[PDB]
């Protein structure tokens, strides 16, 4: 009956691609990323508590005081979705810092890779090595309390914008949709008949 | 229909049962034909390729004219379901709409004198209620070659009423095809006699001369 | 006189819904069945290998390790094993002069297809919803990997049927031919912990491939073995759907009786 | 343990008795 | 025999359907039994009773004299195999020694006018070589009560021809109870007519009364 | 009027060769099917654990410590999963007023008892000819747990076969119920190797201990592991005879169409 | 037809009977056997050494030369099956030397259990001794020109004869004929009605 | 623990009737 009509593509395929695109191409806003790959060495065990350091809320505090953060992290206008909104609360702060610094453990070899994004090219670069004086120092003044950072590759400084991903995220969300378009007429077909 | 030349045989372990060989006979028109046969004959068979359940190996059939589904008495229907979604599925199978559809599923319902056996599943009819029910689907359906298997040879009396009623009401436009054993409702039910014997076929238009020809 | 695309439409639609009542079942077992069964196996693996699996390695997590190799691997499993009967048990249909044994192959694949894919969705929604990870990294390659495993599939499920024509028997063989695929992939265990000696009779099953493709356009971090391609299962996916088609028509006339 | 000993002799030899008693049930019934 | 009280009902997913309900009916004796009733009515269902195929569960059917199976249309035989296995099985199964076995097979290869196809499997049969095979197997073993389910609607004259020969060759000394909805056959086939309707049967001597009352 | 027993004599005869020609089949397969399978899945194991075996336990040799326990463990699996269509598949026969569901579940059985007698006689003949032990030590109590073993097996077949009648799906389920038994019975691996904290759920499978006698009872040096016993088994065999007997006897009549 | 007829229940359950009977309880001669456990000790390896030496053929011909094992293990006259039968074949005075004194190994311990037979209660005790002593002599010349014999438990002198089992034999033989008997009559059954 | 062991007696004694109950319905 109702959802019966041609306009059902209308409603899963076209108005959602619509959408996707006016976000993609006029609203959204460049996330340059900045990757160093470090580990320690004098092994697993201080890798680990260096990879929980670093998502840790006392680091996130540390530099929010050095390179100010929350006020670098809300200049893009435009973006809507990827703004940290002023006056949001500490928990969100945290949650935002988690989401943008990623920390990936390889298995085999046991180095830590950090993807650090940013707004700005210079600013990733910066917020890369400032996790990493940081991390360094926390490790010294850590065992020093109660081992050195080895750098396998240096933060570099990126030239184009690697997220957001447009056409791919347009193409895959695209597939979703016709799937689901497939997926919801078969069933109403169902209803429809055996009705 | 032209009926040209075929072959047909099955893949029998003692080498090869050839039942039709260089068959070329032409149906007549505008008559009901009955196929009288007899036992180890290819009625059953050429009733099936006359439907189109199975093409022929070497050989083929030219019909210029719409052919209904073959009636038979065993097949053609899916068993552990009720006769209900089996004419939903028979009406949806041939493109149909809905109010077509569901008058004709109702039409099968009043023709068949079924109480609630008519949502029962397969398993649970006699042997004359899905003859009825498949008769009733037979006429449900607007062609014009009806294919009839001594269907009637598991009905009572008020099957056969009902059933020459609806042909009656539906004669002039339409024809009938049946093989049956029982010759005294055939010489009234057919035009023209088509005799097989030994893979060949013969026709004979005289009911009586048919019926000589099959005791002969 | 209408064209034969849309009796083909009308043929699969009419057979689609047909099967849904006795796949699914009129008791409405089915449902419930093929959404307990899948949570009841990935219960009883973790709890016998979370250790292990903690300690060949910690990246990932077992309960999102092993439901992306599961599902699609229960996917193929079914439309390899299901398309058995798509034809035998309904022969008796067989009487309608459209209805042919393509059709009956291809609609229960369509149904199986709209089910797994169904179970993948609503399973990748709970997993977000206890908090393990639910969005593809790749999620193009995840979909081609997905559509040749589907090929490969349903290809030998075809084959399969029409050979098994003439022998019922080979469900058994099948059964049989079950056993292996489920542990030689590697779906419940990293293939990490196979030793390097034995590594080239685990290279000749494309599915093993097919799972570790999966994984590793899933998940961020996940690497794949050396001699692990892409290229092997899209050549047997292709050349098995050439010999099936191949012999399907072949033999098109004595699927019948 | 006396009382066991006889608790569970009586059990076994009550479905033993069950188990003769109900293949002599079906082996004369069968007769039809 | 004496059928004395009983109830027949079949699990229907509509509660029950009591097909069969306090029915106490003597049989007649030294004489053809001729089954009309109606579709919907329990002939087949009472043939098994007749034939302890299935026992009944809210009564009891006394009969003291031999039996012999039910012949029907379907059931009673096994597929994939040849007549011939089938045939030495049912031998086997009255504890026979084997030269009469073997007579008695031969009597079945001669009673049938079948020639390579009895040595074909029970898919590649007519639906008149598989009724003819289970006629001739009928009259094959000694009883006295012959019970017969329209088993000819699928056969050729030379069949009723020569069924008709054997039956008045062992006519004396056993009686024939059948069910046929061609009553030109059971007019001169039996001597007392028995119509069940609404799960009630009655008996009537006259065949063209019970004619009438079938057509009542 | 000649005795029941007699009757049920010639019934279960007739019965007997009739299942033999579709068991064994036309095409003389089954024979080399039967005689095959076994020795290939002895070839497979001992290719991969005859170094583990070794390292487990070298007092005897792997080749006679599986056969031992896969031959009773095969014969077991057929007698359970061959019943279920002694009634199903010879449904159609149930038109001749002696033959009794009764008589068609027991005479394959039969049939299948002596198959696998044959199929232990050849290969202890075989695996003494290739120069390996094939004494028993203490044959008594093997041939005493075996008729344990065949009990608790028939027991199982008819109660299932009495149930399945309704729904026959339950095929699969003891297809899926036959996975775990080949491999918790610890037939493949002798059971040191098992963690003695998991041990208590090793210790409710009736096969299992009726396999470790079996084994006790033929080697000359084998040991049991403590809580393995023979009361087990044998309650459970009369326990599950009595409720197979009791729920045939319950819907004899529903046996039939 | 000559197969069946009554014949071939003498032809594999009675004859076979008799037989066994007569030979088993008039023929056969009392096996008294000696066993004694030992081991090593100062592991796996010198055991292993030890399980193979006690079958050697070397120490077979000491045994010869110090007891006189091939007169004893030929005075029963009796027992057709189980005597040395003089002029024999070397090779076969190593397999029946083989065959009697039977060395079984614990896997979890590392026990050797030594059960020597002999006819003669003291000379079974004596053979045992005799290997004890010998091995723990060999044991110590390898340790010595390339260790100790731990005895748990010694020799002892049997009082009855443990070999043969008449009456176990006989019941588990005829409950093996009884099945060959169904077997072969079932088979001879499916012949003679599928000719 | 009163409830628990309440109902594990209920379980019980559910199993033990419906046994006794169906063995007596066979006899
Ligand atoms: N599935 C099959 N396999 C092999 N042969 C078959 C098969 N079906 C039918 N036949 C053969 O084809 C012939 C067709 O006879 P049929 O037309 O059924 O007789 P009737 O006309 O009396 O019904 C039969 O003689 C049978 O031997
Ligand atoms: N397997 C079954 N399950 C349930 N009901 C059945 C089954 N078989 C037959 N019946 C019912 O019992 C009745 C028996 O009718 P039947 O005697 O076969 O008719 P006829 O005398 O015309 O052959 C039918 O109306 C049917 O509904
Ligand atoms: F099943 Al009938 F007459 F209706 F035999
Ligand atoms: F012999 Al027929 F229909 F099969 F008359």
């Amino acid at each position: 009956s109702r959802l019966t009509a041609k306009r059902l593509q209308w409603a899963l395929v076209y108005l959602p691609m619509l959408v996707a695109t006016v976000y993609f191409l006029v609203f959204s806003a460049d996330r340059y990323v900045s990757e160093s790959v470090i580990t320690v060495r004098q092994s697993r065990e201080d890798t680990c508590y260096l990879q929980t350091y670093i998502h840790s809320m006392g680091l996130l505090q540390k530099l929010d005081q050095q390179l100010k953060l929350r006020e670098h992290f809300g200049t893009p206008l435009r973006d809507p979705l990827f703004r940290l909104w002023g006056g949001t609360s500490q928990e969100w702060f945290l949650e935002y810092y988690r989401s943008r610094v990623e920390v990936l453990m390889d298995d085999i070899c046991g180095l830590l890779t950090v993807r650090v994004q940013g707004f700005e090219p210079e600013f990733a670069q910066a917020l890369n090595r400032a996790i990493l004086e940081e991390s360094e120092r926390f490790v010294n003044e850590l065992s020093h309390r109660m081992k050195s950072l080895v750098v396998v590759e240096p933060p570099v400084l990126p030239e184009i914008a690697e997220y957001p991903r447009r056409w791919y995220n347009l193409a895959t969300l695209l597939v979703v949709c016709c799937l689901i378009y497939g997926v919801v007429s078969l069933v109403v077909a169902t209803i429809r008949d055996h009705q | 229909i032209e009926l040209r030349n075929l072959t047909k045989w099955y893949p029998t372990p003692h080498g090869r049962r050839y039942v039709f060989r260089n068959l070329n006979f032409r149906f007549p028109d505008d008559v009901s034909i009955g196929l009288i046969g007899r036992n180890g004959a290819g009625k059953s068979t050429l009733m099936r390729l006359l439907g189109g359940i199975e093409a022929p190996n070497e050989g083929e059939v030219v019909t210029d004219v719409s052919i209904s589904w073959p009636v038979g008495l065993s097949g053609g229907f899916q068993g552990s379901l009720t006769a209900r979604e089996n004419v939903k599925f028979v009406c949806r199978i041939y493109g149909t709409s809905h109010e077509d559809m569901l008058r004709k599923v109702r039409f099968v319902e009043e023709f068949a004198e079924i109480g609630e056996h008519f949502d029962l599943p397969m398993k649970t009819y006699s042997s004359g209620m899905r003859s009825r029910v498949a008769f009733g689907l037979s006429m449900a359906f607007d062609f014009d070659y009806y294919l009839i298997d001594e269907a009637m040879a598991v009905g009572d009396a008020q099957f056969r009423a009902k059933s020459r009623a609806v042909f009656d009401s539906r004669v002039g436009q339409a024809n009938m095809i049946l093989v049956s054993h029982n010759m005294n409702d055939i010489k009234e039910y057919c035009d023209v006699v088509v005799l097989v014997d030994q893979g060949q076929a013969t026709l004979y238009e005289d009911v009586e001369a048919g019926i000589a020809a099959y005791q002969g | 006189k209408r064209s034969p695309w849309q009796i083909q439409q009308a043929v699969l639609f009419a057979l689609f819904l047909r099967e849904l009542k006795t796949r699914l079942g009129g008791r409405w077992l089915g449902v419930f069945w093929v959404l307990l069964e899948p949570v009841a196996h990935i219960a009883v693996m973790t709890t016998l290998f979370s250790l292990a699996h903690r300690a060949a390695m910690p990246s990932i997590e077992y309960p999102v390790f092993l439901i992306t190799g599961l599902i699609p691997f229960f996917m193929f499993r079914g439309l390899v094993t299901r398309l058995m009967e798509a034809i035998d048990s309904n022969r008796g249909l067989f009487a309608y002069r459209q209805v042919k044994p393509i059709d009956t192959v291809i609609a229960r694949a369509m149904l199986e297809i709209s089910l797994q894919s169904i179970v993948y969705l609503i399973a990748l929604g709970t997993l977000g919803w206890l908090g393990f990870h639910f969005l593809p990294v790749r999620a193009l390659e995840l979909a081609g990997v997905s559509a040749v495993l589907i090929m490969l599939g349903a290809s030998l499920g075809l084959f399969f049927a029409v050979v098994t024509n003439e022998i019922p028997q080979a469900r058994a063989i099948v059964r049989i031919s079950l056993l292996p695929l489920y542990f030689v992939s590697g779906v419940i265990f990293p293939v990490h912990t196979i030793p390097p000696q034995y590594l080239p009779l685990l290279q000749l099953n494309p599915v093993l491939h097919l799972i570790e493709l999966s994984r590793a356009s899933f998940f961020p971090q996940y690497r794949v073995l050396q001699g692990i391609n892409l290229a092997y299962p899209a050549g047997f996916a292709l050349l098995s759907l050439f010999l099936a088609l191949m012999l399907y028509r072949l033999r098109r006339h004595q699927l019948a009786s | 343990r006396r009382w066991y000993n006889l608790a569970t002799l009586l059990v076994v030899c009550c479905l033993i008795y069950g188990v003769v008693s109900l293949v002599v049930a079906t082996i004369r019934d069968h007769q039809d």
